[PDB]
RNA sequence: GUUACAGACUUAAGCAGUGGAGCAUGUUAUUUAAUUCGAUAAUCCACGACUAACCUUACCAUAUUUUGAAUAUUAUAAUAAUUAUAAUUAUUAUAUUACAGGCGUUACAUUGUUGUCUUUAGUUCGUGCUGCAAAGUUUUAGAUUAAGUUCAUAAACGAACAAAACUCCAUAUAUAUAAUUUUAAUUAUAUAUAAUUUUAUAUUAUUUAAUAUAAAGAAAGGAAUUAAGACAAAUCAUAAUGAUCCUUAUAAUAUGGGUAAUAGACGUGCUAUAAUAAAAUGAUAAUAAAAUUAUAUAAAAUAUAUUUAAUUAUAUUUAAUUAA
């Protein structure tokens, strides 16, 4: 009864089995929703900043594309910029996207504007920044391989750069790269089989504290309580969000040069449900209150000679 | 399995640990505000460990309660005003307060927490400060002498083993210091 | 093991009710041999298929929260005899509708025991028939500790179930929760 | 050392990897006002061995930055198909508050531990000494204008007061002091900082007090104390002033000690 | 994969980041010092200017830096080095903020108002006049020099035409 | 736990040992250690973190929040690659997944799949040619719904060929694609004389169409409606003269033009099986 | 707001180096020179 | 203007209203120098507009601005910061064109968003199969659910978007925390668990499903989410953009006026037409919740209206707190 009493006090774990709780590897933090991280006891100050945050992604964005001499102009695509306002610092962050060992010994355009956010000892522009906010600014950048793991960046990237693929129509090929960017993973699968790794470090955990114990609620060491347990073996296993699971674009607007209607179309892949929150213990939790937390929405509007048209990006994440 | 995990780890797995309150002299408490939980409760955890290691009888996060800021809006751009919107934005309130700390100690913790603070999560402090009836700011030179004295052998570097330096507080140090500084007053 | 458990290793959703039913009557069956007669290989092919008390305080009373609307009643049940005090004054004083007070009497209506409690009832929140009702609910719940037996009782009488009933809030475009603003087709 | 890039003359002796990011770094560091140096140049031919590149290339690279590459040497991989070895957005941002709660929890073990050394055991001002609490409050990450707001509160019973001077600097107090708990305080918010409020507070009660110490054609023995103000605040907040009678309690209906005797025998101690 | 290289937590280290408001005497002279320090323009919160850069040594704390009745656009005017740098670290200031020093204004006697008007009523309203303003200028803040001249126009020792200057 | 130092700087490096030895003296040996259940400071399974790790740690040089360097030294200067690849496995591959004229091998893949048919020769020797590309539309109370109707013979050159009907709402090239898979389904071996030209002069009526084929002399060509010559092409008939009367609806002839060569037709060695004779070919017997 | 924030112009001044393209700009210009072709440009302004 | 079920605030009961009165507000019409513009069947009419004195405003009268709010190009000159009396840069000034600017016109060029059908149960995908085919099957013999949701039967098998579920609020329980003076522990807030409830006896219809009874439970709601398509539904007056038109004027500033005009008409409301209903009074102050207070919330108290005083309204003057 003493064994089952201090059991019962120590019943913590990962949740997904079916006393366990979401990890920082299996959800969102809800700040990660709003894209000023901020709380100031002064509205009007919090207010103030969060407008500067607003007016230095205007900039970081025009500073984004670069021209080589009026030969090649590389439109870096980036994503919304999230600014994280501790009581010592400023930290903006975004993810980004650019398109044998001979770049050893120049240095790209891309790689020079990484290098002014933050190398130029005086110069660079989270120096420049800091004089807005009153605290130390830190940019970093994050390279993204593919165009189609950040929403906003795949949405901007088909909005700016492939103009002549959706202008008149949807050429054919192009349709066919959308829909065959991923290998029609089996989501039920791999949700279950999360779930299955989620049980089984779960009874591990328990066979531990069952070898432990052979009022307070002390067990043994902890050595013995993750006997098998290590950095090689569970995070992986446990990071929730992997397998872009389905995604659907949608352009829309006057994307037609002989009609003068407009043209709504669609490209579905996949699926928009996830089976992990469907049979087990993790829930599903929505980003302020309207957005399921593994799906991301995004659009990005560019002028044609015709007129507006925008581009919808929703990709699902197991 | 043969591999010695010492005590520091053992807490850091474990809940954080409070040292007793000796007596009731609240020197500080310290309110953290945030729009959200999960960072807020990791922070005041964060707070409380320091203040028990080379700490102060910290109470701990008591959850004063949330606000709620309402706002309702017409959805559509124009017109259609029978369809409406609602939005809210809950400030989280969580109430540390330090009860038995000589200044210096409790103003070291609170420059650690500004040092390593969070994302999300604001802060306001109010000290308390248990000061005799009858003052006198008088007696003037020889107390300011005294008060950089004491600030003196606060920042004294003990053993320069690569330690953590500031540009800044060396520079205020040497402000400190110097006779251009002392003649001030007078 | 469950239809759902059942489903993982077997059909998953080609799974049907009546598959599983057949499997239950097939398992069932083996089962019910003898336990003396049975053999190695039926349970290892079997084998796939398994798998606080309230009391009173130091001076002898029952403490028991009660709530309706926005009310809250603490109430301490007491074996003395059958006096009555709504948050320290008379029950006459504080509770002018008498239904109230029959109300909050019929807990110990129910039983045979008007008359040989007595009850400190300390409310707060709501209004007056709110109160009422949650000081009944409490009572019954304190009874309830004094013999178990007549628990069941309570709740067939309908004094242990917790009246849920909440004010619905105003929703955007009506006027109160369901009232409507006039419609016009014309 | 660190100041390492700046110096193109020493890095000659250095290995071909190390001397490459001497050179990143010096570009880094001063990207507009970049100028080539010939040490620098001599140092990146002798690298040349490490990364497959002739000495004509390097050295036209060198000159000439990504114009050069182009004339040394293409198809949009956009919509290339996931080859499984990058993480999406939402995984991504997991994992860095994963990384973030790893270094807390390194901070917490190794440098909390090490704050221990900067300990001093409390060194009580006694309240007979000391009544008076000045407040102080400070917005850490922002500039309040409540950061200048300091509130000073005394127990007027533990100021050094005779008692008919006590009952006259209750009245010149007014509403500042409270009669259920005998408790004198006062806020000022009027001067820009925080310790000229203080100050100012501090002369307010030595006034209050020389007034209260006069007794010379000014006694006030007949002007009673004024609690409207106490009782407005009381009326205001609720009260919870009643409580269970003593005589309703039965302490022999209380629950008795059952006797558990495995309990009782496992007490060897 | 590598070993966590330990740096020691330090006072030195957590200075800058000591609360501005602190009971403190020893706190308040740093606080002045570091206070000091920003109105100089010295790099915290930012990385400082050596002799390394010479063209691009920017900044943007000039005399009216985030404002708009000053008539220009952004101005990127020179940073001095770490060498060569002022810092300002007035006396009135330190008044203010290490000890707890404050002007109280100056109450208007009644024969410097007999000095201009004859009548004693009209002197006495005078008087209660300037004495109702100092209070009320005491509690709002505004400028050592601004509020002295506003109090001065308030009694009538000096004309409005003062202030629309 | 409380050990000795020795055993610490054993199993940890120099830099920690004074901080360890700090923590012991500060925490008593009798503690309680309670399990904070409503928030979890520490991670899901037990690290030792003297080391930091590459990818579950920030990366060292890489300016972040929680930076804990001075605001000019970042050793991050090449922003070409990524900073922080995946730990011990490079790839994150799901159980049972595996790494990557066009569309024809698709087709090719996929009806292999469903069908057990050899791919490269789908690829290689059956050669496609659309009949009829309609579009079509449905009246749905959403509205007239339009779907793109294609009609495609494929067939190798050696008296294989087949018909394929496919159907798509989304571009024609959907239908297309659809069209020859049902095609290649549908691969049908045609009789015919010499390798070039049908056995006897046919005439057969498919639903409305009336057809009538002749059998021609070598050299003769193809002189028929355009889907028969199509069809013909694609099923190895060189040689072949014939008439369409009544209706000439396009699909019709390819339907009916394909069932008159499988059914119509009997090769003269049937017929010789059948009657119990010899069925000579003069021509050939001469030799031309 | 602050109406020192940076802009564009300022991204030339602090990164030289740099060929930036603000696209709104840009696409303004091209608009401009569009008009200018087909006779639908600005009419000159008025001095007197 | 059809067959037969099913549907609900559809109807029927029922309770309170509108419609009559006066006022408020929106609309119309007409007026006006201007009564700015749009919304105008359900799906306009306290709607856009969560406050029209000036402003806001877009309208009108009279005045006066003309590279103007931007970006770039080309020149003269002046001031300030930095360096070791010169120079580099940053700015400003005067001009110089391209232009800037436009609540001007077209949501029948667009974006995004919204209304109605709609929390309605539909919408598709491969693929397979039937029909020469458009198409059909899937998506239904048979029933049922709130339901394309679930049983069965079926040339179908799956699927995606929908439905449901996860979500939020509220509830019950547990744990943690709060030195029970920031206390309301009768609380607040993080983390769990809990139900789309379960079990059994009977009575009707065919192993199940509805009724009833019983015993076990705190166990009973609301919110968000409103698919595809359609209505060339609404919006160029949130904002942006295409085309087009204005460029000493259709752009910009000030002073006043207007948006508040009034024959009839139309909605929404408010106050009424008195005794199952109105008014005075009720200080050991009968009983709430939710939310706001550094572009503030303003307590006590004095004075006048007012011979006592209370009430109500102002003034006097700011105690306390920027807040469990
Ligand atoms: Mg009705
Ligand atoms: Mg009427
Ligand atoms: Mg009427
Ligand atoms: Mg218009
Ligand atoms: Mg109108
Ligand atoms: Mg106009
Ligand atoms: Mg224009
Ligand atoms: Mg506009
Ligand atoms: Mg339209
Ligand atoms: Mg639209
Ligand atoms: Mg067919
Ligand atoms: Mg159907
Ligand atoms: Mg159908
Ligand atoms: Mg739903
Ligand atoms: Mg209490
Ligand atoms: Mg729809
Ligand atoms: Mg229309
Ligand atoms: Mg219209
Ligand atoms: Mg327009
Ligand atoms: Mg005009
Ligand atoms: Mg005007
Ligand atoms: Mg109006
Ligand atoms: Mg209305
Ligand atoms: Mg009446
Ligand atoms: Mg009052």
């Amino acid at each position: 009864n003493n064994m089952k009493r201090m059991l019962n006090n120590n019943n913590m774990n990962p949740a997904g089995a079916n006393g366990n709780i979401n990890n920082k590897l299996q959800h969102l933090n809800n700040m990660n929703n709003w894209n000023t991280q901020i709380y100031n006891y002064n509205k009007n100050m919090e207010i103030m900043n969060t407008m500067n945050d607003k007016l230095i992604n205007k900039l970081l964005y025009k500073m984004m594309t670069l021209k080589l001499n009026n030969m090649n102009i590389n439109k870096i695509i980036m994503s919304k910029t999230i600014n994280q306002h501790s009581l010592n610092k400023l930290n903006i962050k975004f993810y980004y996207y650019n398109n044998n060992n001979n770049n050893n010994y120049y240095m790209n355009m891309m790689n020079k504007l990484m290098n002014i956010m933050n190398n130029n000892m005086n110069n660079n522009l989270c120096n420049i920044l800091s004089y807005y906010y009153k605290k130390k600014v830190t940019i970093e950048p994050i390279k993204l391989s593919y165009i189609y793991l950040n929403s906003d960046i795949f949405s901007k990237y088909i909005s700016l750069n492939d103009m002549d693929k959706y202008n008149n129509g949807i050429l054919t090929n192009y349709q066919r790269m959308l829909n065959n960017i991923m290998p029609k993973l089996n989501d039920h699968n791999i949700s279950m089989n999360y779930i299955n790794n989620i049980n089984n470090i779960n009874n591990n955990k328990y066979n531990n504290m069952i070898n432990l114990l052979n009022n307070n609620n002390y067990i043994g060491n902890i050595n013995n309580i993750y006997n098998n347990m290590t950095i090689d073996n569970i995070p992986m296993d446990i990071l929730m969000y992997k397998y872009l699971v389905g995604w659907s674009i949608k352009f829309k607007g006057r994307l037609s040069n002989n009609n003068g209607r407009t043209s709504t179309t669609n490209l579905l892949n996949g699926t928009f449900n996830n089976k992990k929150y469907l049979w087990s213990n993790i829930n599903n939790n929505y980003k302020l209150n309207y957005i399921p937390s593994n799906h991301n929405l995004y659009n990005n509007s560019n002028i044609n000679k015709n007129g507006k048209y925008n581009i919808k990006v929703k990709l699902n994440f197991i | 399995s043969t591999r010695p995990y010492p005590v520091n780890v053992e807490a850091v797995y474990y809940a954080p640990l409070k040292l007793p309150i000796k007596y009731g002299d609240l020197v500080a408490d310290i309110q953290l505000r945030s729009y959200d939980n999960e960072n807020l409760d990791f922070y005041s955890d964060f707070i409380l460990r320091t203040g028990y290691y080379l700490g102060i009888p910290l109470t701990g996060p008591k959850p004063l309660p949330t606000r709620r800021e309402r706002w309702t809006v017409i959805k559509s751009p124009f017109v259609h005003a029978k369809s409406k919107e609602n939005f809210e934005r809950h400030t989280h309130k969580r109430l540390i307060r330090a009860w038995d700390t000589n200044p210096e100690v409790l103003q070291m913790l609170i420059a650690y927490i500004t040092k390593h603070s969070m994302a999300g999560v604001g802060m306001k402090c109010n000290f308390f400060q248990r000061s005799e009836i009858s003052l006198d700011l008088g007696s003037d030179a020889n107390g300011l002498e005294k008060s950089l004295s004491n600030i003196d052998e606060l920042y004294s570097l003990r053993n320069d083993d690569k330690a953590q330096t500031s540009a800044v507080g060396q520079k205020v140090l040497e402000l400190l210091d110097s006779p251009d500084f002392k003649k001030h007053l007078e | 093991i469950s239809f759902d458990e059942y489903a993982l290793i077997g059909g998953g959703t080609k799974l049907k009710p009546t598959q599983y039913t057949q499997l239950l009557y097939m398992l069932n069956k083996l089962h019910n041999i003898d336990p003396q007669l049975t053999n190695d290989e039926i349970t290892s092919e079997l084998s796939q298929y398994y798998k606080k008390i309230k009391t009173l305080d130091e001076f002898g009373r029952s403490i028991a929260v009660g709530k309706r609307k926005s009310s809250t009643a603490k109430v301490f049940v007491v074996r003395g005899t059958g006096e009555i005090l709504v948050n320290g004054r008379q029950l006459n004083d504080y509770f002018l509708k008498m239904k109230d007070r029959e109300s909050i009497m019929y807990p110990l209506q129910v039983i045979e025991s008007v008359g040989k409690y007595n009850i400190f009832a300390t409310t707060s929140g709501g209004g007056p028939t709110g109160q009422a009702e949650s000081i009944m609910h409490a009572i019954a719940k304190a009874l309830v500790v004094f013999n178990p037996l007549l628990k069941s009782r309570l709740h067939k009488a309908g004094v242990l179930t917790r009246d849920y009933r909440h004010v619905e809030r105003k929703k955007p475009g009506k006027k109160k929760a369901r009232k409507m603003p006039t419609w016009v087709k014309r | 050392s660190a100041d390492l890039y700046m110096h193109p003359e020493k890095w000659k002796g250095l290995p071909p990897q190390r001397i490459l990011e001497l050179y990143w770094e010096r570009m880094a560091r001063l990207g507009s006002e970049y100028k080539p140096n010939k040490d620098e140049l001599n140092a990146l031919l002798t690298t040349s061995e490490y990364s497959n590149v002739p000495v004509n290339d390097i050295k036209k690279l060198y000159h000439r930055g990504e114009q050069g590459a182009i004339d040394i040497k293409n198809r949009d991989n956009s919509l290339r198909p996931f080859m499984f070895d990058e993480l999406p957005s939402q995984a991504q941002e997991l994992v860095a508050q994963h990384r973030e709660q790893r270094f807390y929890n390194r901070l917490a073990a190794y440098e909390l531990p090490l704050l221990a050394q900067y300990r001093q055991e409390y060194k009580r001002p006694s309240p007979e000494s000391h009544p008076v609490t000045y407040r102080y409050t400070s917005y850490v990450g922002e500039e309040h204008p409540n950061s200048r707001k300091v509130v000073l509160s005394v127990k007027t019973k533990e100021l050094g007061l005779e008692e008919k001077s006590l009952h006259k600097f209750r009245i010149l107090a007014r509403s500042r002091y409270d009669h259920t708990t005998d408790i004198f305080k006062m806020s000022s918010d009027k001067f820009e900082h925080a310790s000229q409020n203080a100050r100012y507070l501090h002369d307010i009660l030595q006034r209050l007090l020389a007034e209260s110490k006069d007794l010379t054609e000014d006694d006030f023995s007949d002007v009673p104390l004024d609690t409207r103000h106490t009782i407005a605040k009381s009326l205001r907040k609720k009260k919870r002033d009643y409580e269970f009678p003593e005589h309703w309690k039965r302490p022999e209906d209380a629950p008795k000690k059952k006797f558990d005797i495995v309990d009782q025998l496992l007490s060897t101690l | 994969s590598s070993e966590y290289v330990l740096e020691e937590p330090t006072p030195l280290s957590l200075l800058e980041y000591t609360p501005q408001v602190f009971p403190t005497k020893e706190s308040r002279l740093v606080n002045f010092t570091l206070d000091s320090l920003k109105k100089s323009n010295y790099p915290i919160y930012r990385s400082p200017n050596l002799g390394i850069l010479k063209v691009h040594d920017f900044t943007l704390n000039t005399p009216n830096f985030g404002k708009y009745t000053p008539g220009s656009s952004l101005i990127f005017a020179k940073e001095p080095q770490l060498q060569n740098l002022l810092i300002e670290e007035d006396p009135e200031d330190f008044h203010r903020q290490v000890t707890g020093e404050y002007q109280l204004l100056k109450p208007y006697v009644k024969k410097d108002f007999e000095k201009l008007t004859k009548s004693k009523d009209t002197v006495s309203k005078l008087v209660q006049n300037s004495q109702v303003v100092r209070l009320s200028l005491q509690s709002v803040v505004m400028g050592s020099e601004e509020k002295k001249l506003v109090y001065d126009v308030c009694s009538g020792m000096k004309p409005i035409s003062e202030l629309q200057q | 736990q409380h050990y000795d130092e020795s055993l610490l700087s054993r199993y940890y490096p120099e830099s920690l040992l004074k901080s360890i030895k700090l923590a012991q003296q500060t925490i008593p040996e009798d503690t309680k250690f309670r399990v904070s259940r409503n928030v979890e400071f520490a991670p899901p399974y037990l690290d030792d973190f003297t080391k930091i790790h590459p990818f579950w740690d920030y990366k060292p040089g890489m300016p972040h929040l929680h930076a804990q360097e001075e605001n000019n030294n970042f050793s991050i200067f090449r922003w070409d690659q990524v900073q922080q690849p995946l730990p011990g496995e490079g790839n994150i591959l799901p159980p049972g997944v595996s790494l990557p004229k066009s569309k024809s091998a698709d087709v090719a893949a996929g009806l292999h799949k469903q069908t057990g048919v050899d791919p490269d020769y789908i690829t290689r020797k059956l050669t496609m040619k659309p009949l009829v590309m309609k579009r079509v539309s449905n009246q749905t109370g959403k509205g007239k719904i339009a779907s793109f109707y294609a009609l495609v013979v494929v067939g190798d050159k050696n008296g294989m060929v087949g018909l394929g009907e496919g159907k798509s709402r989304e571009e024609m090239s959907k239908a297309i694609f659809k069209a020859h898979w049902d095609a290649v389904r549908n691969l049908k071996e045609i009789p015919r004389y010499e390798n070039r030209t049908i056995y006897g002069d046919i005439d057969f009526r498919y639903h409305g169409v009336k057809l009538h084929l002749r059998s021609a002399k070598p050299g003769f060509g193809l002189r028929v409606n355009h889907v028969i010559f199509e069809i013909c092409e694609c099923a190895g008939i060189k040689d072949l003269s014939g008439k369409v009367y009544k209706s000439r609806n396009d699909m019709n002839i390819a339907k009916g033009t394909i069932e008159a060569f499988t059914k119509a037709q009997k090769t003269l060695d049937e017929v010789a099986l059948g009657r119990g004779k010899k069925l000579v070919d003069v021509r050939k017997v001469y030799y031309s | 707001g602050n109406p020192d924030i940076l802009k564009f112009r300022h991204l030339k001044t602090l990164y030289p180096d740099i060929e930036f393209v603000d696209l709104e700009e840009q696409y303004r210009l091209s608009m401009v020179e569009a008009k200018k072709r087909r006779g639908k440009g600005a009419p000159k302004k008025m001095k007197k």
